[PDB]
């Protein structure tokens, strides 16, 4: 599909058996999700954002489905505001930027 | 509110 | 054109007489520059994401070119790891997700 920005782009995703709501994120490097349990062995990882640095769980190889899309890649659990979809699974789905 | 989520790796 | 996300989107911009490497970034309601010293009133506002808030100035109606795409907006300056450009600016160059 096409999607325009007058709104946050804004998708349902499938994971770990459940629905959820994502945002496209262009400028996130990796896929971060709000606290949550998914199966499988996970290692603690730090990464940055734009008011700093926060804790988070590491998921590796599950499968997400992006609006009927699927992918599979790594997976970070966390305190983020919101569940983003970055870059490493956006690449998997085909997604580009357009102008 | 939070608006910008910029994110990456170290 | 069309930009593929296998790396980070960094384009080219023009703002208050100098040019920047800016990300180009869905992932943010507005657009958010590295401190500069821009003439010109503003307002202090706080924005956040992941990590926290942090404490930028707000500048209403600024000439930014991207990629030769001209676009007027506000622009938020202050201590931020990235350039980044938003959705308030994304709109008016006509910029789309695809896949």
């Amino acid at each position: 599909p096409q999607i325009t920005l007058w709104k946050r782009p804004l998708v349902t995703i499938r994971i770990g058996g459940q629905l959820k709501e994502a945002l496209l994120n262009t400028g996130a490097d990796d896929t971060v999700l709000e606290e949550m349990n998914l199966p499988g062995k996970w290692k603690p990882k730090m990464i940055g954002g734009i008011g700093g640095f926060i804790k988070v769980r590491q998921y590796d190889q599950i499968p997400v489905e992006i609006c009927g899309h699927k992918a599979i890649g790594t997976v970070l659990v966390g305190p983020t505001p919101a569940n983003i979809i970055g870059r490493n699974l956006l690449t998997q789905i085909g997604c580009t930027l357009n102008f | 509110r939070p608006g910008n989520f910029l994110q990456s790796r170290p």
